[PDB]
């Protein structure tokens, strides 16, 4: 001139919801697919997840024992005071992350204890949690397949929108791309069943398979395509959703296995002094561990970004106008 | 070495190069307007003088810190390649020291640019009372100019011949070394430049008629002794034979001014091939050349602006 | 774990190698692309999405090895 | 397992190695090509079609390992 | 403990190879890319977050090995 | 579970190494040439056919493993 | 370890190799960042703190070897 | 007859390695020389026949493994 | 050896490898950083203080191999 | 059918190692030199005979193996 | 002379890999830094002492092996 | 003459490694030097002999393996 | 002398690695430093002695392998 | 004389490793230095004599393999 967590980034994606430039959709629905999962990325127990609470309390708050988190409500940092004031919006969105991450510490910790479902003690008396029980083939498997599912849906989210770019502009080229890749899905599912129950299908749909390959190729051949090979990589996208989700499990588990030597027991035959024997190494290692899961949460964004920045009914295509969306929804 | 560190340094540096439109813009300025325009770019942080020589100094100072540092980080293998480029600039300066030394002119008013060698190396070298003693000053880390000098120093201490042959010998050193590495691009840049330098050398001396061997440099790829000689006899027909090569425009160019202008453009195309090489030195090599071409444009256009000489008189010079 | 034959030792051993070899290949693949990219950022933000995109691609390799590990594991 | 058969164990091993080596190769193949690409893209959006075409050639290695692996299976 | 089942001894060894091979891949990956990052600090304090995130992606390789390690043994 | 004749395991192991090693060889082969390959394309759409011819000689390497695999297989 | 027999020895074998591979991976990872690193402090004295954060990270690979090693102990 | 002995397998394995390994070698050999070749056209149409001819020459090595394998086969 | 004991031979082979591999890693790490170092005295006498901090960090790798090795033998 | 004795199978193996390993070493000799040569031709047409001669010299090494292998045939 | 059981050979072998592998590590380390080193002497007499001290530092790896070998005997 | 047994099988094996290892060493030895020589050739026909004498000397390594192979032989 | 037993056969093997590995390590040490060195001589006949002594120093590694071989001999 | 005992094949294997490994070290050592060597001769014929001494120094590695092979006869 001259709920709150959900609404705040939603309000900024709205400005590009109102922009006319296609009949396709924008990445505004993105916020509920991302948000829970992002929190559920946090996984852990007594030595970890259930301690993430503290971290949060210094953000929307602070504690003045922290050399650079002095008075954060009035912002004082190793970067500017103004930035701190501006990212009050963020400090809360992180705090909410902390509130749910702690919660997924008990979500994780359901399958880490009890005599409700596992035939060993109600809470280990030294410290609760001493051995994470998921190493049973089945126990692990259900958590694996669970992760996959949120990803399969994400494959759907993109290709529908993608097909919509070519539908509503009459880009036969965009239509053909989206359609053929959904053909692609049919073949993946055939093979998978023949290993997933082993004998669940694989001849229910494994002889339908001869006809499934036919469902694929109908519109790829209509575009002709010169980069006909690229359909391998498209299969790589179905699998990628699985794979990232799989990692989300595995890396998670990896996080968990450190409490079994870092808080549970790893020194001495066994005593009631082991509690305070173990903290000498444990505490240092903790923050290194902490850092990496911050990296893990970028796996989501990348996962999304597989679809987002690569046109699946979206603007950004290896850049382009429209701006790193990660940075937008953060608030 | 690993070009990782280097590459990154160049990329930020690539951030302060201007767009075409700067150079386009500079043309309708006045000297005042120049002073302001210049003050807003990265060179501006050392612009604070008010006269033209002050601009020259600004360039000097800016380039001194932004390029003159780079081999010096460590003198790894990649760094060695870079070391050669900047070293060519020392060689000219070194030659300036030879003439200065020889008529003994109080050195202090001889002003040498910063290259890679330190200022104190020049001063001490001046205080080294002989070209042999001077070569020893150079000799300390092991320097290709040292070696070129050592090879030349045997035949005569005739200053002038020594300057010519020293340079000649220096590029001979560069040639072997450049051919000796994994930088197809450097091999090419040096090579085309050698050819171009010969071609120009031959062009410039038309009307002397001397024996070709005194002027034919080594490293060619499009210049052989016979063509070389032929042009030296004055035969321009030599120039129609490198059509279609990267030297295709050499048809009908019989003036030196135009000739160098074109040649300079060809080498510019070569610098652009090697773009963004984490592969190696292609990127740094390109950057250096670009900064010179920028520099050329700053100083000239500063002057053009300073004295208010017609726009059209100069326009060709930034036009490749 | 547990035990169940000569067979099990064989199926377990070679299985890892499938995964390991692919993983190693991915790391090298990732190293070259990974280095180049940082320079792209430096010059420009716009390519950054690309820089990310480059990185995504080698990681598929790892998983294919993992499928082989998976089937082999899936008899134990 | 659930019954022995050392013989089965050798095929189980080798199914993976075919897969691992090809993967390893794909990664090296991608790394040199990929790296060149980030600059290429930056310079030219136009060079991108090639960059994509380039990616296609490495994919072939994996397919073979798997092919041999598949043929082996349906016996295990 | 003691001397018994060859199968337990055999499997424990091969478990390491998956983990180790991936580790090797990560190391190479981190070294080039990681080095590229040091220049980044120099370039921009601002770009630094990218540099760190880039280094992170290779470590996932290691994690696949651990996952595989657990299934192989860790049930005794 | 299950067990097959003396023949299959030894031939199967060594069959894989043959394809894999050659495959790896192809990757390195592709990597140097391929990297070289892009600069010509970028400049010269016209020089491209020769660039295509350059890639072609390395392509034999996968095939050799397969040829030997056809005679071997069927003894399986 | 101690006085034992044949089963324990095999598991003992694989323990060293696991440890070695990560250790080696760390060294290569350290060598590239480290070499750059002495220069980085020099260029940017302010950046010395960055150098501190940087240096810690490769060492993590070895630590993974310990994690698998610790768990392995319990029969070793 | 699909089945046979361990003996046939012993000779078969080490024969294969010969085929895989040489092929791998051919690729590296091809890769440096191959790298030179694309440039060779650009500079010189005249060098193209030679460069192209050069590429063939390490390849004889590959043929030797196949020849030795063919003559050995048909006794097996 | 000396007297019987099945365990002892098995652990002994691998005892060398754990240490040997870490040592090899120490070397790669040192070669690059050390190389950076010789120049460092030249630029700055001062850089020696950085140099003291730098060198130690790779050395940690050897210490770990020996530590685990102590556990293998040094108990008997 | 057409099985052989214990003696023959092993010896055939060790014959191959000579042929493959050398094929790789020779390839390495040819790659650097071969590459150097194409540049020589471009510069110097006279030198072409030398360049041609240069490539010949490593290929002989494998051939020494083939001669010993030939002699093995007629017993093998 | 003397001979032993199956066990004895494994300790006899294994002593060497420890020393040798570490030795390999010392060499790679020394070679690069040393290579860098020589110019410093040339320029300045004063820098020589650090360089000299530097060379010892990787070599320490070998000393450990020799110790491991000394203790090993008496069981050999 | 005629067949023998188990002993022969091992000897063929180690023979290959001996020759092959030497061949690999030769390849590297010739490759760097062989390339370096050609530029000397370009300048001078006079120096060509030196280059020629140079190339041969590494080839001796293969010959040395073969000498050792003869001693192994005489039962081969 | 003559033939022997299985234990002795092991005792020869690792002994070869002790000498060979140390030699190999010495070779890398010689290669990098050896390449650097010559210029000092070239300039100065006088400087040769330091260079000579420097190159001499890594070679001690090799004697250690022989020392291990000597102590062992009369036990094979 | 023919054949031999069970033992002999094992010693035969390891004789090769001793020799081969040193040879391999020699090849790399000689290659880098050899490459450095050639330019001096061209410039100065006189300097060939220093260069000549230089190449010689790595050759001792080859000799060590022959010496260990000589002493071994006494078991073969």
């Amino acid at each position: 001139v001259y709920n709150p967590p959900w609404a705040k980034p939603f309000e900024l994606l709205v400005s590009f919801l109102n922009t006319p430039k296609y009949g396709t959709f924008d990445p505004t629905p993105v916020v509920p697919v991302f948000f829970p999962f992002w929190f559920g990325m946090i996984v852990g127990d007594i030595g970890y997840a259930l301690l993430f609470y503290l971290v949060g309390r210094w953000l929307s708050g602070y504690v003045k024992r922290n050399e650079p988190l002095v008075i954060d409500l009035f912002a004082l940092k190793l970067k500017p005071q103004v930035i701190g004031k501006l990212v009050h919006i963020l400090n809360w969105m992180v705090f909410w992350t902390v509130v749910w991450g702690v919660i997924y510490g008990e979500f994780f910790g359901t399958f880490l204890e009890h005599l409700g479902v596992f035939g060993t003690p109600e809470h280990p008396g030294l410290i609760p949690i001493l051995i994470h029980r998921i190493d049973t083939a089945k126990t692990a498997n259900l958590l694996i397949l669970l992760s996959v599912a949120f990803g399969v849906v994400l494959v759907f989210f993109g290709l529908a929108l993608r097909a919509y770019l070519g539908l509503k502009h009459r880009h036969m080229a965009h239509f053909w791309e989206g359609v053929g890749y959904l053909g692609g899905l049919v073949g993946v599912l055939a093979l998978a069943a023949s290993y997933l129950g082993n004998l669940q299908a694989g001849w229910l749909q494994g002889l339908m398979y001869l006809g499934f390959g036919v469902f694929l190729l109908a519109v790829l051949m209509s575009r002709i395509w010169l980069m006909i090979p690229e359909i391998f990589t498209q299969a790589g996208h179905i699998l990628s959703h699985i794979r990232i989700y799989a990692v989300g499990a595995a890396g998670g588990i990896l996080a968990g296995l450190l409490t079994d030597v870092g808080f549970a027991l790893a020194e001495r035959l066994g005593l009631l002094g082991v509690l305070l024997g173990l903290l000498v190494a444990g505490v240092l290692h903790l923050l290194i561990l902490l850092l990496t899961t911050l990296g893990h949460m970028l796996q989501p964004i990348r996962l999304l970004w597989v679809e987002f920045f690569t046109k699946f009914g979206f603007y950004e295509e290896n850049g382009r106008p429209y701006r790193p969306f990660k940075s937008v929804r953060e608030a | 070495d690993d070009f990782a560190y280097l590459n990154a340094r160049v990329r930020v540096r690539r951030g302060t190069l201007l767009k075409e439109s700067f150079f386009q813009e500079a043309l309708d300025l006045s000297f005042a307007d120049f002073l302001r325009l210049l003050s807003e770019t990265v060179y501006g942080g050392e612009l604070a003088g008010q006269g033209l020589p002050d601009v020259d100094r600004a360039v000097l100072r800016t380039q001194a810190k932004l390029v003159g540092d780079l081999p010096r980080l460590v003198t790894g293998e990649a760094r060695e390649a870079v070391r050669l480029l900047l070293l060519r600039n020392d060689l000219h300066n070194l030659q300036a020291l030879l003439r200065a030394k020889a008529t003994g002119r109080p050195f202090e008013e001889v002003l040498l640019l910063p290259g890679t060698l330190r200022e104190e190396v020049w001063r001490q070298a001046y205080e080294a009372q002989d070209p042999a003693g001077m070569a020893q000053v150079l000799a300390v880390p092991g320097h290709p100019l040292a070696r070129a000098l050592r090879a030349v120093l045997r035949e005569t201490q005739d200053l002038a011949r020594v300057e010519a042959l020293l340079a000649k010998r220096f590029f001979e050193d560069v040639a072997k070394a450049a051919k000796g590495l994994d930088q197809p691009a450097l091999r090419d840049y040096l090579a085309l430049e050698v050819d171009a330098e010969n071609l120009r050398t031959a062009f410039k001396l038309q009307g002397s008629g001397l024996a070709p061997d005194a002027f034919f440099l080594k490293g060619g790829r499009f210049v052989d002794r016979v063509r070389f000689a032929r042009l030296m006899e004055g035969d321009y027909a030599v120039l129609d034979e490198l059509s279609g090569t990267p030297f295709s425009g050499l048809s009908g160019v019989r003036d030196l001014k135009a000739l160098e202008r074109g040649l300079r453009c060809v080498l510019l195309k070569e610098a652009k091939k090697g773009v963004q090489d984490p592969l190696g030195v292609g990127l740094v090599l390109a950057y250096v050349k670009e900064r010179e071409w920028e520099a050329v444009r700053l100083r000239l256009l500063a002057r053009r602006a300073y004295f208010g000489l017609p726009r059209a008189q100069v326009e060709e010079e930034v036009v490749c | 774990a547990a035990s169940g034959g000569l067979d099990r030792g064989l199926i377990a051993v070679g299985m890892g190698l499938a995964v390991g070899l692919a993983a190693l290949g991915t790391g090298v693949a990732q190293a070259r692309i990974g280095a180049a990219g940082v320079g792209a950022i430096a010059e420009d933000r716009s390519n950054f999405g690309t820089a990310l995109i480059f990185l995504l691609l080698p990681e598929t390799l790892v998983i294919f090895g993992l499928l082989i590990a998976f089937i082999l594991n899936g008899r134990l």
